[PDB]
RNA sequence: AGGAGGUCAUGUUCACAUAC
RNA sequence: CCCGCAGAAGAAGCACCGGCUAACUCCGUGCCAGCAGCCGCGGUAAUACGGAGGGUGCAAGCGUUAAUCGGAAUUACUGGGCGUAAAGCGCACGCAGGCGGUUUGUUAAGUCAGAUGUGAAAUCCCCGGGCUCAACCUGGGAACUGCAUCUGAUACUGGCAA
RNA sequence: UAGCUAGUAGGUGGGGUAACGGCUCACCUAGGCGACGAUCCCUAGCUGGUCUGAGAGGAUGACCAGCCACACUGGAACUGA
């Protein structure tokens, strides 16, 4: 299922930084951001309008670590609650657990949040979810249970999560590892840099 | 009150049986367009009073023949 | 032959307002009366008025705005080969409200927002945009 | 044209001829290749196509097309033939599955193999 | 602040006595994305000189659009030769559905939720000029009611 | 300005490039 | 279902890269071998054949074939045309059939409104619940554009009278 | 595929069926269906539904459910609600 091959060279391709790596170290230092992977990497050509939407496509999903059947998926649910299309498939995405958790700092990378909530690490109202695909609810409590408390790596990514921002739709008590899930964010909240538009309008084809 | 049914007699050459017409105005299915379909019922005459053209009304009963399930009520426009 | 005299009173609106005529003329009707009331009230004209006893004539007075006239286009829904019968539920707008669309209901001839806000459905005339 | 015309004739579809009539609406069919041989293509093209004559299980001869580098395909070698024409062939409307009942896979692929029935190699 | 756009490059010949003398044309579309929008055609011996040209063209020739917050007010039927264009003012956030040409038109006219389908030919010259005249005979609820001499309200 | 009179059969086949 | 143990330890492939269509260079070949859904490509520098490197798209799947719908407004009721692109009978008369100038009545057949019965459950949709999530199961509705009956309205069509 | 149909169409009476009925029989009458497609030929189980489709529509009738038909082929009855 999930992806397993070069991180970085996705951030290449996708030309802007996708988070794939900790952040520890800046994203030029650790490889060349700017030039696209393979040996034709440096020359650029022109895009065509098909090719440009299924790059914002790309970039979502290879941000989020969902895969094609699964984004249909969710862009069917999106397309099928009333209200704002574009909108409701990022609340989807935003509302996965292992985006959540990653989120309020309990992980590195997504990666690592992902790998947390599969090794029976996390739990939702008391009571472990291993799906990392979880749907989350407004006004939930997201936990690490007491056995993996003791982990260094949480300390780690808690405090990598510190000096990074902060989303105001989930309060993150650090003190004792836990967090509230206020309320569905909105896309004043979300990156403007995700362009929108372009996937309902692709699988609209 | 009884379902009956106004129509329009067709050939009455046989003895104690006319034939009646009951031209409805349905619309059609697909276009819309109100054609007017014709069904010809077998009808119960005693006294064999009726004639061709009279307005007749009819009712549906118990079957009395192959072919026959419908009896006279009362007819009405005799006009030739 | 003259088989729809609705249709020839809206022919004849359009082809005057082409022309740019002020004023247009046509053997009048207790229908084409109420159709010209209702357009009159909808302000697509500026005023009717019929004359004569024996072959009245009803007389439009068509209205501009800029130049430009005011109706823009205008059609016969319900032609008499193929009648037009929408329901309370079905009663079509026209640029989403904002043309009318004349409908003859069991209360008279109305526009289309009316006979809605009245609750009840009837045969089509013709949508004026 | 007008809704009266149209009430008495309605609109009467256009049914379809299938490409490949002599599958009966099938993937595949079994055949035994009556004779194998080579033709000339047509104007635009010059080489030596590899063809075959197949009696189907159905009664039916057709002429079918063997696709990659080489055959070992000859008389009474029972084959599966697919749909699919090869246009610049006049006659011919199948490509037989290359790696199936008798069709060895063409020899030495390394990539689109599953198109030509080769194993994975080491 | 002009958006602008290309749409298609071609390139057409003309047979002279010597040969073929080969030349391309370009199709650019301007626009402010508020209403503002216009199309040049432009004609030159090279790309580049083709698509500047256009686009001086473009800029001159400008119309103006009555808009609804980037959705059109009704549907429209926009008719040029070949080409008949059907809009249709879709629900917020559905985004530009539509065809090859309207697309370039709309997203530079401003325009950001609409339903599209182009009918009868779909060459590009006449789908954009089409587009373009459909959208110019569009009417809003002002000028509507000013027209008819009511007030918005009772138009509503 | 109006209207009139008075030689020449045929031609292997396929190749022809620029697109910011 | 929960707990405990050991150890990254037992687990990634398939198609495509000339345009349509996201993704390019080298070598082999020389109208041959071959490829192909359409346009076509190959005759000595091939981004189209075969191999390699690189990349793109899907992923425990991926491709090819068959079949239906869509795009196809290309059977056009919504939603086409007929001077020359396919298409106006050689011309008329006319029975069925389709359509009907204007006014007043009356009927209420079409038409519209309201009500009752019915339209099985399941399926589709909406709001919820339960399986760790989902698929799946389920509660309550909404729809099931229909039909029949009853009571109304008279604008329009129809019937009858003048 | 243009005309098809003599128990055929209808009436009186006898018989028969749990029941109405040419269901059957005798007699009488000459009707009946058909361009709104009768008769004949080819194909096919039907519906709720499934797929597609913006919709109208097009295709389809596997699994689940309702109905019909059949039980090697062609007949026939008994028992029994
Ligand atoms: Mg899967
Ligand atoms: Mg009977
Ligand atoms: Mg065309
Ligand atoms: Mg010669
Ligand atoms: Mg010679
Ligand atoms: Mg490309
Ligand atoms: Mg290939
Ligand atoms: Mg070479
Ligand atoms: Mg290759
Ligand atoms: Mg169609
Ligand atoms: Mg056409
Ligand atoms: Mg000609
Ligand atoms: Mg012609
Ligand atoms: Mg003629
Ligand atoms: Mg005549
Ligand atoms: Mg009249
Ligand atoms: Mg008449
Ligand atoms: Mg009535
Ligand atoms: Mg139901
Ligand atoms: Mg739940
Ligand atoms: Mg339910
Ligand atoms: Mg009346
Ligand atoms: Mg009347
Ligand atoms: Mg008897
Ligand atoms: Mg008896
Ligand atoms: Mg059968
Ligand atoms: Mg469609
Ligand atoms: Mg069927
Ligand atoms: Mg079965
Ligand atoms: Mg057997
Ligand atoms: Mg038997
Ligand atoms: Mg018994």
């Amino acid at each position: 299922a999930r992806y397993l091959g070069p991180k970085l060279k996705l951030s290449r391709r996708e030309g802007t930084d996708l988070f794939l790596k900790s952040g520890v170290r800046a994203i030029d230092t650790k490889c060349k951001i700017e030039q696209a992977p393979g040996q034709h990497g440096a020359r650029k050509p022109r895009l065509s309008d098909y090719g440009v939407q299924l790059r914002e496509k790309q970039k979502v999903r290879r941000i989020y670590g969902v895969l094609e059947r699964q984004f249909r998926n969710y862009y069917k649910e999106a397309a099928r609650l009333k209200g704002n299309t574009g909108e409701n498939l990022l609340a989807l995405l935003e509302g996965r657990l292992d985006n959540v958790v990653y989120r309020m700092g309990f992980g590195a990378t997504r990666a690592e949040a992902r790998q947390l909530v599969s090794h029976k690490a996390i739990m939702v109202n008391g009571r472990v979810v291993n799906i990392a695909s979880y749907q989350v609810s407004p006004n939930d409590v997201v936990s690490i249970r007491e056995k993996a408390k003791k982990q260094s790596r949480v300390k780690a990514a808690l405090e990598l999560a510190e000096q990074r921002e902060k989303p105001t739709w989930l309060e993150v008590d650090a003190g004792k590892m836990e967090g509230t899930f206020k309320r569905k964010p909105e896309r004043s909240d979300l990156s403007a840099d995700i362009n929108e538009h372009l996937i309902v309008e692709l699988y609209s084809k | 009150k009884i379902r009956t049914l106004q129509g329009r007699v067709v050939s009455d050459k046989m003895e104690k049986s006319i034939v009646v017409a009951i031209e409805r105005f349905v619309k059609h299915p697909i276009y819309g367009k109100f054609i007017k379909r014709t069904t010809k019922l077998h009808v119960h005459d005693e006294n064999n009073e009726c004639g061709i053209g009279d307005v007749v009304e009819i009712r549906e009963c118990r079957p009395l023949s192959k072919t026959k399930s419908w009896t006279l009520v009362r007819v009405v426009e005799k006009a030739v | 032959s003259m088989q729809d005299p609705i249709a020839d009173m809206l022919t004849r609106i359009r082809n005057g307002q082409a022309a740019n005529k002020a004023a247009v003329t046509m053997p009048s009707s207790k229908l084409k009366v109420a159709i010209a009331n209702v357009l009159k009230e909808e302000g697509f004209i500026e005023d009717f008025k019929v004359e004569g006893d024996t072959k009245p004539e009803l007389e439009l007075t068509l209205k501009y705005f800029q130049g430009k006239a005011v109706v823009e286009s205008i059609q016969r829904v319900s032609r008499p080969g193929l009648r037009i019968y929408k329901r309370k539920d079905e009663l079509p707008k026209v640029m989403a409200g904002l043309g009318i669309a004349v409908v003859s209901t069991s209360k008279g001839v109305m526009t289309d927002r009316a006979a809605r806000q009245a609750g009840l459905g009837g045969e089509i005339i013709c949508y004026v945009a | 044209a007008t809704v009266n015309q149209l009430v008495r004739k309605p609109r009467a579809r256009k049914v379809a001829k299938s490409n490949v009539p002599a599958l009966e609406a099938c993937p595949q069919k079994r055949g035994v290749c009556t004779r194998v041989y080579t033709t000339t293509p047509k104007k635009p093209n010059s080489a030596l196509r590899k063809v075959c004559r197949v009696r189907l299980t159905n009664g039916f001869e057709v002429t079918s097309y063997i696709g990659g580098e080489g055959h070992n395909l000859q008389e009474h070698s029972v084959i599966l033939i697919r749909g699919g024409r090869v246009k610049d062939l006049p006659g011919v409307r199948y490509h037989t599955v290359r790696g199936a009942l008798d069709c060895s896979g063409v020899k030495d692929r390394k990539q689109a193999r599953s198109k030509y029935g080769v194993k994975r190699p080491k | 602040e002009l958006q602008e756009k290309l749409i298609a490059v071609n390139r057409v010949s003309k047979t002279v006595k010597g040969g073929r003398i080969f030349s391309f044309t370009a199709l650019t579309v301007v626009g402010d994305g508020n209403g503002r929008v216009g199309f040049g055609y432009g004609k030159a011996r090279e790309v580049p000189a083709a698509i500047q040209k256009a686009m001086e063209k473009a800029r001159r020739n400008m119309i103006n659009v009555a808009l609804n917050n980037g959705t059109l007010q009704h549907p429209v039927k926009g008719v040029h030769t070949g080409s008949r264009v059907f809009m249709q003012p879709a629900s917020e956030g559905t985004g530009i559905i539509a065809g090859g040409a309207m697309r370039a038109v709309l997203e530079v006219a401003g325009v950001h939720n609409v339903l599209a389908k182009a009918y009868g030919s779909t060459n590009p010259i006449n789908v954009v000029r089409a587009t373009i005249d459909g959208l110019e005979n569009m009417n809003s609820p002002e000028m509507v009611a000013a027209k008819r001499g009511k007030s918005v309200e009772e138009i509503l």
